[PDB]
Formats: C-alpha cells, structure tokens, sequence
DNA sequence: ATCGGATGTATATATCTGACACGTGCCTGGAGACTAGGGAGTAATCCCCTTGGCGGTTAAAACGCGGGGGACAGCGCGTACGTGCGTTTAAGCGGTGCTAGAGCTGTCTACGACCAATTGAGCGGCCTCGGCACCGGGATTCTCGAT
DNA sequence: ATCGAGAATCCCGGTGCCGAGGCCGCTCAATTGGTCGTAGACAGCTCTAGCACCGCTTAAACGCACGTACGCGCTGTCCCCCGCGTTTTAACCGCCAAGGGGATTACTCCCTAGTCTCCAGGCACGTGTCAGATATATACATCCGAT
C-alpha cells in the first residue's frame, strides 16, 4: 500500500545521503522489517562502540510511529535492560513528517547526552547527577564487554 | 502499548489515569467499573480542555496580554457555537458580558 | 453657548464602557448588610466567610443583568425604547420564574 | 504565476495532490492524508504542529475544508497524474 | 439587628446594571420592581445556603453552601471552588 | 500542616503549555478550569452510571462513557471527542 | 336573512371546546410517517413500539400549546389580538430555546 | 420506500386547534409554517437521543421506554407511558 | 414497638419499608444505609400520594364521576399551589390545560 | 415469564384509606406510579449528594430530613418532615 | 333600552359492553438470628479568620433645574382574516397473514476486585523577577450648533 | 449637503510592586504481582407484536366568496427622563485587637453488612358485572338584527 511505497522512497532518500556514522536497512525479503547501526559519539564515553538496532514498522505508516529497540546492551538511563527505548519522538510528539533517518539522529542526540528529568531507570539516572566518573567508568566497562 | 511506564503516558494523555480510575470507583457510579473507561474519559476532558484553553489564548493574544484572565475565558466560551451550547447554564466570575447594542437604539 | 450633549448620546457611552469592563456595580457594604438581614430570618448568630457574599454579590449582578436583556428585548418588541415594569413581569411569566 | 509539478507534492503521501486542504499555517495536504492524520495522529499541522482542531470542527460543518481554487488549477493543468491515481 | 437595607442598592446602581444589560431609556418605576425582583432571589438562594450550613452542624455559612445552592437551582457558578 | 488538596492544575498548566508555549495564566482561570474540569467528569460520570443502571448492567465501560459524550456534547464536539478517546483507547490497548 | 355569526363569537366557543376536552388534535397517521421520516438519518429501518409513537405526539402536542400560550401573551402586550411570526420568535427567545 | 413531504400533514386545522387550545382568538397567515418548523426541530431533538438510547442497548426498535428517558433528559418529564 | 409485626404495620404506613430499603441499598447511592432512612422515605411518599389522591377524588367528586382519571389529576395538580410548583415540568398525558381566556379577548360590554 | 413489581396496591390502599367510595382507573394508576418512582429518585438522588458532601458513607434519617426540607415547598415540606418524623419515632419503639 | 327568531348547549332516560375489582396458586424476596469490624460519636487542643472600632480622603450619591424627545391618544384606510357552503380526499376501522426480533435459558471464559510491598508523583512552603497597573503628556476622533 | 470648537478616548513612555513560576523536601497513593469468584458474551429456542395489504364509511380537509374590523401609519400634545452643576453622605483603605469556631487527632463502641434458613406477600391469570359512553328527545341560555 502506501506504507511500502513510502519505505521505498525512505531506503532511497537513506540511500542519497546516509548520515554520521549510522547506517539502516532492510532485514531481507520485506521491507518492514529494519536492522540499523550506530557508532557511539566521538563526545562520549561510548568511543568506537557498535551499537545495533531493530526496527518494526506498523502496516498502517506513517500514521503510527515504527518501533525500534536496542540489540546489544548500554548503559545509560533511557535504555532499559531489554532494549526499551524512552524518547518523545517514538511515542509522544510523532508526526507524519518525520522520517526514520530523523529518529536515527534523535537517537544519536539521545547518545550525545542523557534526559536524568525522566528516566527510564532512576538510580543510575540520580547517580549520574551526583557524580560523573563512576558513570564514565562504568560506561567505558560496558562498551569494552558488549559493544566491543 | 508496552507496559513498564506511567499508565497516562501509554494512552499519551496529559490527565490522569489512576486518579480518574480512583474517582470513578469511589464516586458511587456503579458497582464495577472496567480498564477503559478512565482512560476515555480522560482523554475528553483533555480534549475539552485543550480546546477551552486555545480559544482564551487567541484572545488575550488579541488583548496584547500574554495571561489568561476570566475576561479571556468568557470571550472564547460566548462567542463559539458549540462551546456556549455547552456552557449555556454556567456563570463564569469576572467575565462580564459581549458587546452587543440592538440596532434600533443607535443614532439615525 | 455652554456645551450640552442631546439626549439619548450619553446613554450610549455608559453602555459602551460598562460592557467593556468586568468589575461589580453594586457598593459592598450595602450588599453585605442586605445579604445579613435578609439571612438573619432563618438562623441567628450566623456568619458568612468572606468569599460567600462575593458568591452571592456575583450571582446577583449576573442575574440581574441577564433579566435586563429580556426587558429590553419586550420593550422594543413593544415598539419603544424606555423600560417598564410590565415589560420585567412579561420576561419573568415568560421565562418561568412568575407564572 | 503557477506552481510546478515538483512543488505539488504533498508532504506525506509523496504523490499529487487530491482535494487539498490548507490549514491556517499555509501548510497544503491532500485530503486522505489530513483525515488520516486527524483519525490516528495528534490533531496537528504534521509540518508546523500547531492545534487546527477549531479550524477544522469549524469549518467540517460547512464543507469548506478543501481549497477549490487550486483544486482545479491542479485538476485542469495536470489531467495526466490526477486521472491515473 | 439590622433594617431596611434594601434601599442601599441606590438608582445609580441599578442604572448600571442596566447599562451594561444593554438599555438606553428607563423609566421611573423601574428600580423598585428590581428591588423586589432581587430581594426575591437572594432569599431563595440563601434560604438553600443556610439548610446546607446546618445540616453541616456548623455556624459559618462558607462558599461551598453558596456554591451549591446556586448549582441545586440551574445557576452554576465558576470561580469559588466547587 | 493543611492538609492535601488535590486539584487539576498541573494538567491544566501542561495542556496550556501544549497549545500556547508562551502564554501564562492566572489564578482565577485556573480556578474556572478546575471547576469547569470537575463539572464535565460529573456530568459525563453521571450519565454513563444512568445507561448502565437502565440496561441492567453492573460495569462502567467505555461504550457506557462513550454513549455519555454523544448524549451531553453538542452536534461537532461530540465526534471530535469520540474520536480523541477512541484514539487514545486504542494506543493504550496496544 | 341566513345567519351569519359576529367575527369572533365563532372562534371564543372553539376555545372553551378545546380547553375542556384531552383528545390528541393531531392526526394520528400523518403524524406517526412524520416521525418515522425524521428518524430515518440516525439510523435506516428502525422500527417503532405503538407506544413510542403516542409518547412523541403526546409530549409534542403539550409543547406547541404550551409555546402558543407564551406567543398570545406577547401578542397582547403589543397592543393586538393575533399573533405574529415575531410573537413566537421573541418567545423562543425568551424561554431560551435559541437564544 | 422512503418518505418525503410529510410535514405537510400537520395541516392548518390541526395548528388553529392547537391554538385555540392554547387560548389563541386570532392568527396570521404566516404562523403554520413557523408552526410547522419549530415541530420539526423538536421532534429532531427528541428522536436523536432516543435513537441514541435504542442503539446503546442493541436493539432495532424503539421503545416508549427510550422516548421517555430522552424526554426526561431533555427537561420534560412525561407520565403515564412507564418510568 | 412489639418488633414482632412487618415494619411497615410496625412504624403505621401503608408503603412498605422492606421494598424501599432494597430500592436504597441496591440503587448505587452511598456505601451504607441507615436503619431509619426507608421509613422516612416511605412516610414522605405515602404522605405526598395521599394528598394528590385526596385532590384528585375531589376533583372527580365534582364532576359527578365515581373514577379517577388523568384529567381529575391534572385538575388537581394545576389548581394546587405547591404541587403546581413540585410538579412544574412534569406532562400528565391525557390530561389536557386549565381553562382560561385573557379577559382582552372577551366581547366589549 | 418475568414479574415486574410496582406501588399500585399500596396507592389503591390509600386511595381508600381517602375516599372509600372512589375507583381508580389503569392510567391513572400508572400515572401515580411514575409520581412516586419520580419523587424516590429525586428525595434519594439529593440525600447521597448530602453524604456525599460532607464526607459520609451513611444515608441515615437526617440526611433524608434535610433533602425533603431542600425538594418540596413550604407547607408540603413542613407537613412531609413532620410526617417522616413521627413514623420513625413510631417504628423505633 | 327589548323584542322575537335561530342556534347551540345542557338535561333526562334507556342500554349494553368492556374495563375494573376480586379471588386462587405459588415462588421469590423479605424477615429472623448471629457474628465481625470499621465508621462515626465524643473529648481536647490549636490557631485561623471573622467581627468590631477608629481616622481620613474622596469617589459616588442626592438634590434641583431646563427642555426636548418619546409615550399615549385619536382618525382614517384597506386589506387580511373570520364565517359559511359545497366538493374532494384520505383517515379510521375491521380483518388476515407473515415473520423480524425482543425475551429467556444454559455454559464458560476472561475480566475486575482484594491484598501486600514499594517508591516516585504531586502537594506544601519559599523566593525572586518580569508583566501588568498607574500616571503624565499628546494625538486622534466622535459630537453639536451654525452655516 | 459642510467648517470648526469643546469634549472624550486611545497611544506612548517611565516607574514600581506583587503574584506567577520554578525549586526542594517528603509522605502516601498509584503501580506491580498474584489469586479467585462471577458477569456477561454467545449460542439456541419461543412466541409477540410490528408490518403490510384490502375494502367501506364518512369525517375532516380544501377551495371559494363576502364583508368587515383590526393592524398600521400619521399627527398632535404634554410631561417626564436626561444631562449638567453643586452639596452632602458614607464607602473604601489601612490599622489594631480579641476570641469563636473550624479543623485535626486519639479512643472506643455499636450499627450495619454478610450469611444461612424459612415462609408468606405480592404477582400472573381468570372471571363476573356495573359505570360510563352512545343514542334520542326536550328545555333553556345566548346571540344577532331592529326600533
Ligand atoms: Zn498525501
Ligand atoms: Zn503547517
């Protein structure tokens, strides 16, 4: 329908000019099903870190948001232990003009610095306000394990 | 939805839920009430509340204010066709009333 | 040779202004006596907070100034300008408040 | 002046324009995708998200919603791609 | 004790009231048919407010008894809690 | 110390800063929202309990306060808040 | 040399027939495929109790003679005897029906 | 097998009975169809709600029950039809 | 009293007490009833039925009929003054208006 | 089949407890029916108001007193408390 | 002031028919006895806020006068409504036939109430700075008598 | 048709003050997890009454004609509200002072709900008869034209 038509058109706009250091697409034979890669920012203790990502797109798009979810494990307040994601983009202020590279770029802000007024985990959030090297270290510890 | 998050945020409302669900099981309403029902009824008065409050912004906006007073209320709620239908019964305080003389009365 | 406004265009000027502002046109202390007075019928020793007479005051003026729309309105539907006293008792059987 | 075939695109559904509406921001978009967005969306311009939900429950009870003065410069200068979809 | 009170809501006032009810021209026995009409009112509303107060068991007529008396009539009222 | 009052002016303040972002408000209008607020959720509480007592029922659902806003809300804010609560029913179930 | 009635004297007996008597005075049939036509836009075939049909005409009839008894009332404070279009929107009015 | 015209059966006899009911000496010429107009949008008011009360409970036929609780609330309690 | 009779005989009505206490208490109210409440409501109904029945057989009486009817009720609801006012928007089907003629439209003397 | 329950036996009982000699036709009885459902509904309505108002989960005597004293007018509220009154004190002892 | 038609309403008598008042079977809802616990009554303390008084100043009320515009009464016209008669129309009544759908019964599965642990949302108390109120001066615009 | 003078209203710039909005501490109510009893969702059968059609009366509706009374416009009179000026009265503001009663807390006890058992009161069904509606023939109130 027109979902899939505007997928294409997303892969192919990806495509055109693909952003820093993040890169998406199809799984296999559908195009609803996206897997995407993120580099952690150069101004983040997330330095040279993969980072992978799955996307499900509804069948009714763009007027409801596609669901992504982490697949290795971050630290960091606003990503749960399962790979939930808390961000206004994906579920409170969505509009039909946005795109997925646009939530890609959220995400990557999300990276750049961290939201401690609504958490998704409120120790390491209150932690992370009462100091930083203990987060920094831990941080370093779970990009040198997982991610790399 | 997926669960593990404030139940006003699933439905992506501003009121809240678990008050509402509170205040319909302790109002003597009826003897049980269902999972859905706070959530709709939420989601309508943000609704109404939202529209009540753009039209009191557009008119202290027109009024060179940036505050809502009841003056502003009382415009926006009489001068729309369905607002006042609704609140035809209701006093507001400190509103005053539309400018409004009848035509027979004006200079010739 | 002193300037003098005709009849009639001083009106006017007082409805544009009055309809324009939101405050109360009734003195207070005489509408608090009044309230007291009219109370002191059905229980003695009684006291009013401070906000209940403004409740009142606010409840009264709304009222009577939504009777004078219906006075005017016979009025003119009379075909004539000056209020009566029939035209208040014609809007009140009308509205339902006489009968 | 007339609007080309590359600025007629609507926003959303990336084809021409159907029934247009205009929403008080000067925002366009087609018809289907308006009542899809104020159906399953948040009742906002999708571009400019500013409340339209007096605009529109103003305006529904008059059928004044579409724009007919470029409605049918759309539907005269362009028969090709209108007809087709 | 206090009497004859009424008489405080003056021609001036009235003469407002009716300004801002939108009348140009009023005649002369006009102010105590309004005296009348109010009297009638405010006794009807109080008469609810005092029931309220003392099925409360209190001695202080508040705003909540003012409140609902007005609402118990069709005359609801925005701004004094309820 | 006094005791807690609930009220409904954070939403209120929330739903404000939604609409106008620059526009403040009193509190005399907050106090009107609030009573205005209150006097809706009676209203439309009111009615749904009446249609489900009508019918024999002993639950409140949503078609009870669905019925209720048809039935109370003028001809064009009827629709618009059926479909508002439809739609936020519908994210929450999912 | 036939009889003929003074204007008026004919339609003052029609009254006290009409005030003393309960009978419905519309038509029953025309009145019922009224109704049923009416409810056709909210929902297409419906069908009607015996019942719902006499409590619709019932309470109608009510309200119209309730309505023209407020519209010979502002018919007689104008000065006149019949009643006018304008009679019966003033009512309306009044009573708040339109405002 | 749809209807159309039907308010013409309210006809004039009816309105002057109505009327003289209603304590009328004298009527214009032009009071039937105001007559005829303010009866349509009674009657438009009343049978929504009843509508409304008769598809919230699954069912296909309007009862007297319906009418009544709309009349009622509408403002005009009715006897004698149930409630 | 005897707390052996029905307590509609033990409190001296007609109405009864046991129906009006279920109506009470399954009727979505409040969470408790009190013991004393379906008398008091049963003594006010009984009180206001007798008085409209009483007005209503007067009213019959008076036109030589041996039956009440809709229209002897409405006779007596309107002719009354409190329960013209108790019932001021309340239709009473089958029971026409009160006679009245404006005294401008009678003819000149 | 299923019973439907209604005031009519207790109103034709007062009814000759009035005027013994005078029948009482259908519709008026559903008429009076309706009267008194009408009344309940009001008298009860106003009474859980009161509780509710004053934070009480009990609807007792008192309660029913002040919501007569707000319903009906003068005379029929004095001669309806008093009516009330007597009865419970009646049934209380 | 009536006088006598002419019409319509009220009154008295026969009659017969369907709705009202009463009687019978029974089954479901109300009464009777008992136990548990939480809601409400009562006493005590605290402190908020309601009532009472006093002095000043000044905005609003009261009183009076001149007059002009509006309310009220009287005349005249012509047209629109009432009353009556004859013709066409469709309501009202009875009777028959069909079936859509309201109404009731039996199963059972998912939904909502209760309960215990927990912690973050929302309330109360503080504090600061900008929006709004106020004042002084000027520009603009209705208003009215004179042309 | 207009020119111009006196009065009222809106605009603009500067000063100040208080309440609107953000912040911090914390206490309790909303969220999570688990269990269980029952409400209503669904399928199946019954039999009620809502709908459709047909023919016969005759009651109400409709169209037309005449005439007349009442709605509406015009003119005249007078008198009562309105606008303005000066004087008198008390409302409003700021301040201080006392204590009445509203609001919270703790303890207790007794009133009401939940449960089981039992039986009679009120509801459905059937039947007989008399109150009231209908038909018909007098008696009188009422209206309208005419001296
Ligand atoms: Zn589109
Ligand atoms: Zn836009």
């Amino acid at each position: 329908h027109m979902a899939l038509k505007r997928i294409n058109k997303e892969l192919s706009d990806l495509a055109r000019d693909p952003p820093a250091q993040i890169s998406a697409g199809p799984v296999g034979d559908d195009m609803f099903h996206w897997q995407a890669t993120i580099m952690g920012p150069n101004d983040s203790p997330y330095q040279g870190g993969v980072f992978f990502l799955t996307i499900h797109f509804p069948t009714d798009y763009p007027f409801k948001p596609p669901k992504v979810a982490f697949t290795t494990r971050i630290y960091h307040p606003n990503i749960n232990s399962n790979g939930s994601i808390c961000l206004d983009i994906l579920r409170s202020q969505w509009s039909p003009a946005l795109t997925i590279s646009k939530v890609l770029l959220s995400i990557a802000s999300l990276l750049d610095d961290p939201n401690p007024d609504d958490p998704k985990v409120p120790e390491i959030a209150r932690i992370y306000k009462t100091d930083r090297d203990k987060y920094n270290r831990i941080s370093r510890e779970w990009t040198q394990k997982y991610a790399m | 939805s997926a669960k593990a998050c404030t139940r006003s945020s699933r439905a992506g409302l501003q009121f809240p839920v678990g008050r509402v669900h509170r205040l319909l099981r302790k109002g003597n309403y009826s003897e049980r009430v269902g999972a859905g029902a706070p959530v709709y009824l939420a989601a309508v008065l943000e609704y109404l509340t939202a529209e009540i409050l753009e039209l009191a912004g557009n008119a202290a906006r027109d009024n060179k204010k940036t505050r809502i007073i009841p003056r502003h209320l009382q415009l926006a709620i009489r001068n729309d066709e369905e607002l006042n239908k609704l609140l035809g019964r209701v006093t507001i305080a400190q509103g005053g009333v539309l400018p409004n003389i009848q035509a027979v009365l004006l200079p010739k | 040779k002193p300037h003098r406004y005709r009849p009639g265009t001083v009106a006017l000027r007082e409805i544009r202004r009055y309809q324009k502002s939101t405050e109360l046109l009734i003195r207070k202390l005489p509408f608090q006596r009044l309230v007291r007075e009219i109370a002191q019928d059905f229980k003695t020793d009684l006291r009013f907070q401070s906000s209940a007479v403004m409740a009142l005051q606010e409840a009264c003026e709304a009222y009577l100034v939504g009777l004078f729309e219906d006075t005017n309105l016979c009025a003119i539907h009379a075909k004539r300008v000056t209020i009566m006293p029939k035209d208040i008792q014609l809007a009140r059987r009308i509205r339902g408040e006489r009968a | 002046a007339i609007p080309s075939l590359s600025e007629c695109q609507c926003g959303i559904c990336m084809e021409i324009l159907v029934e247009p509406v205009t929403l008080p921001c000067n925002h366009t978009l087609c018809k289907p995708c308006f009542q899809s967005t104020v159906e399953k969306a948040s009742l906002c311009c999708p571009f400019c998200r500013r409340r339209v939900s007096s605009w529109t429950r103003y305006h529904t009870r008059r059928n004044s919603l579409v724009n007919v003065e470029l409605w049918t410069i759309i539907q005269k200068h362009y028969p090709r791609e209108c007809k087709l979809r | 004790v206090l009497r004859d009170n009424i008489q405080g809501i003056t021609k001036p006032a009235i003469r407002r009231l009716a300004r801002r009810g939108g009348v140009k021209r009023i005649s002369g026995l006009i102010y105590e048919e309004t005296r009348g009409v109010l009297k009638v009112f405010l006794e009807n509303v109080i008469r609810d407010a005092v029931t309220y107060t003392e099925h409360a068991k209190r001695k202080t007529v508040t705003a909540m008894d003012v409140v609902y008396a007005l609402k118990r009539q069709g005359r609801t009222l925005y701004g004094f809690g309820g | 110390k006094r005791s807690r009052k609930e009220s409904y002016s954070i939403y209120v303040y929330k739903v404000l800063k939604q609409v106008h972002p620059d526009t403040g408000i009193s509190s005399k209008a907050m106090g009107i929202m609030n009573s205005f607020v209150n006097d809706i959720f009676e209203r439309i509480a009111g009615e749904a309990s009446r249609l489900a007592h009508y019918n024999k029922r002993s639950t409140i659902t949503s078609r009870e306060i669905q019925t209720a806003v048809r039935l109370l809300l003028p001809g064009e804010l009827a629709k618009h808040a059926v479909s508002e609560g439809t739609k936020a029913v519908t994210k929450y179930t999912s």
